[PDB]
């Protein structure tokens, strides 16, 4: 009531100033007024609330922002008090909002209601300051400032966008899809660290590419078009590599039908789908291990070997275990189950002899650690009522002599059933996340040194700490600056003369090669 | 049999010439360091003295393919102006 009766009395005196009054003093009228009024009282709202702005800004009442936006205007220094209580307001919600307490939340939920605060904030934010620069500033830097916390927040959004372009099924139209789309980059535009940004969306790409194919089609290009609009072209090409990698592999796999049909020796190469990526895009998973392969699988790969060996001359082949997937045709009907790539030497095994136990897989086997127990648990711990390998000891650990056998479970009403174990719930465990945070150290402790050699071949010589601003400025949208790091780092390539940048005789630097 | 597998859909990777066992650049290992290196330590501020990988898929010592881009530019083993996109190993 205090702003409509405030205009009441506004509109009031223009009007006695124009009849009764002579309307050429209109200017210090609106002087005593409006500075002493809504002054004092900018301090007094400030400081209280009983419906005022931290109030209605969760209420929700618009046309009370827009008429203190209306109002606020013309008494300087207005806009900036409003400004910084609706930054703090903001603030708080953003800390309570990226809590790191309360361990299991839904990391697609977070980033859904950061996405509705955001736009909550932009609309009234355009309807009431008319998309005004100050506010839009303002509302930009509180973005920046509480989004760098938390060493999980470009991973969150990374699931998110994963999570919204692997189907489709909320939206089934464009237009909602886009508008998403357009709110998640614009949220990741308030963002620091891409580094970390673009490793994790590298692995969702390796992810998704790397399963059961034929999940968007389309939104690839949108994707590619919004990274190059948005980060600008230089992990972009990566992400070319990536998507070349795949669509020259499919065409590898039609070549290799076509050389398969070539021969056709033994019962090995019924169904085979063998990709070709390159180590220069796609890195090693834990550690490429060397498990052994059952006899049709044995020849399938011996088959492509020879292949690649003969008509392909040049490279060589590295097994390994730890990515794809297969079709086991299990056999009352036919029902054709599927495995990942981890369960096949084990059912091979029990093919060959059943009753085995953890010391037969590991003694005859030559299996590693790790995935050897997480298989192992995918097939017999954790399972609904789909188990396809029982045991006798049941128990949540796993023990040594536990005998393994195996159930019909007619509950699959079809005769393609999958056993989804693995990419479960997102744990993100801690060993996973301090070697990715390694990788990524590693990786920014080479970029920065590609790029003080890239540029300081063209540049002028510091003294003491004149390049390094320049070589911050230029990573300013990349990560942190590190000061620490960066110091420590441009003083070991003194070993050689190149780019002596020697402490001693920092007055001249070697402009040679 | 009871169990039979239908398909298969093994992804398979491949690597050019970059002879694990020997850099092509200064011919030392690929590992043991390198020859702007002799020791395994001998001042390798914390071992940063890695392994380069190409997008043509061969690999170098880090600093032999560094300098290698001093004087010339286009990756010795094929003729591909090289990048530098994947690292360590
Ligand atoms: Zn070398
Ligand atoms: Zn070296
Ligand atoms: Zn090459």
């Amino acid at each position: 009531v205090y702003i409509k009766k405030v205009e009441a009395r506004i509109n009031e005196e223009i009007e006695r100033v124009m009849h009764c009054l002579d309307k050429s003093t209109e200017e210090p009228i609106v002087k005593v007024v409006e500075r002493e009024l809504i002054s004092k009282h900018m301090k007094t709202i400030v400081e209280m609330e009983n419906s005022g702005l931290v109030h209605m800004l969760k209420n929700g009442k618009t046309e009370d922002l827009g008429c203190m936006y209306k109002l606020f205007s013309r008494v300087p220094n207005g806009l900036k008090t409003m400004c910084e209580c609706m930054s703090s307001y903001l603030r708080e919600q953003g800390k309570a909002l990226v809590s790191e307490e309360g361990e299991g939340k839904n990391p697609v939920d977070y980033i859904q209601g950061l996405l509705d605060l955001k736009s909550r904030f932009d609309r009234f934010l355009l309807e009431s300051f008319n998309n005004d620069r100050l506010f839009k500033q303002t509302i930009a830097g509180d973005f920046e400032y509480f989004l760098n916390l938390n060493s999980r927040s470009p991973e969150y959004l990374s699931l998110f966008i994963d999570d919204k372009l692997k189907k489709g099924v909320k939206g089934l139209t464009e237009q909602e899809v886009e508008t998403i789309l357009d709110k998640a980059m614009v949220l990741f535009r308030f963002m620091q660290e891409k580094d970390v940004f673009e490793r994790y969306y590298k692995q969702h790409l390796a992810r998704r590419l790397l399963t059961n194919k034929s999940v968007s089609d389309d939104s690839e290009k949108n994707m590619i078009s919004k990274l190059k609009t948005e980060c600008g072209c230089q992990f972009t090409s990566k992400l070319e590599g990536m998507f070349r990698d795949m669509s020259i592999s499919n065409t590898t796999m039609d070549e290799f039908r076509q050389h398969l049909q070539a021969t056709g020796v033994s019962l090995g190469g019924v169904d085979l789908t063998v990709r070709v990526l390159t180590t220069g895009y796609w890195p090693t998973q834990s550690a490429t291990p060397k498990c052994n392969i059952p006899p049709a699988p044995r020849h399938a790969f011996e088959i492509f070997r020879r292949f690649y060996l003969a008509k392909h001359s040049g490279r060589q082949l590295t097994l390994q275990h730890h990515m794809g997937s297969a079709d086991l045709n299990a056999t009352t009907r036919k029902h054709i189950l599927q495995v990942s790539t981890f369960q096949m030497t084990i059912l091979m095994l029990f093919n060959n002899r059943e009753k085995y136990t953890f010391e037969e897989i590991q003694q005859e086997t030559d299996i590693p650690e790790r995935e050897l127990v997480r298989a192992l648990q995918s097939l017999a711990c954790g399972k609904p009522t789909q188990r396809v390998l029982t045991k006798e000891p049941k128990s949540k650990e796993i023990e040594n002599g536990h005998i393994f056998t195996v159930n019909d479970q007619f509950t699959s009403k079809l005769h393609r059933v999958k056993i989804q174990t693995v990419a479960a719930k997102q744990g993100e465990s801690d060993p996973e996340r301090k070697e990715t945070r390694q990788k990524v150290d590693d990786d920014r402790k080479h970029e920065i040194e590609a790029a003080i050699v890239r540029i300081m071949k063209s540049r002028k010589k510091m003294q003491h700490n004149v390049l390094v601003a320049e070589v911050t400025q230029q990573l300013k949208a990349r990560f942190l600056p590190s000061p620490v790091v960066i110091k420590k780092r441009i003083e070991g390539l003194i070993e050689r003369e190149y780019l002596a940048r020697t402490p001693e005789d920092r007055k001249v630097y070697t402009y040679v090669a | 049999k009871r169990f039979e597998v239908k398909k298969w859909n093994a992804v398979a990777l491949w690597a050019w010439d970059i002879v694990v066992d020997n850099c092509a650049i200064c011919r030392n290992h690929i590992m043991d360091l390198c020859i702007e290196c002799q020791a395994n330590q001998a001042s390798a501020t914390s071992e940063e003295c890695t392994v380069a990988w190409g997008v043509c898929n061969h690999a170098f010592h880090f600093h032999c393919i560094s300098r290698w881009l001093k004087t010339r530019q286009v990756c010795p083993l094929d003729n591909r102006e090289w990048e530098f996109q994947k690292y360590g190993h």
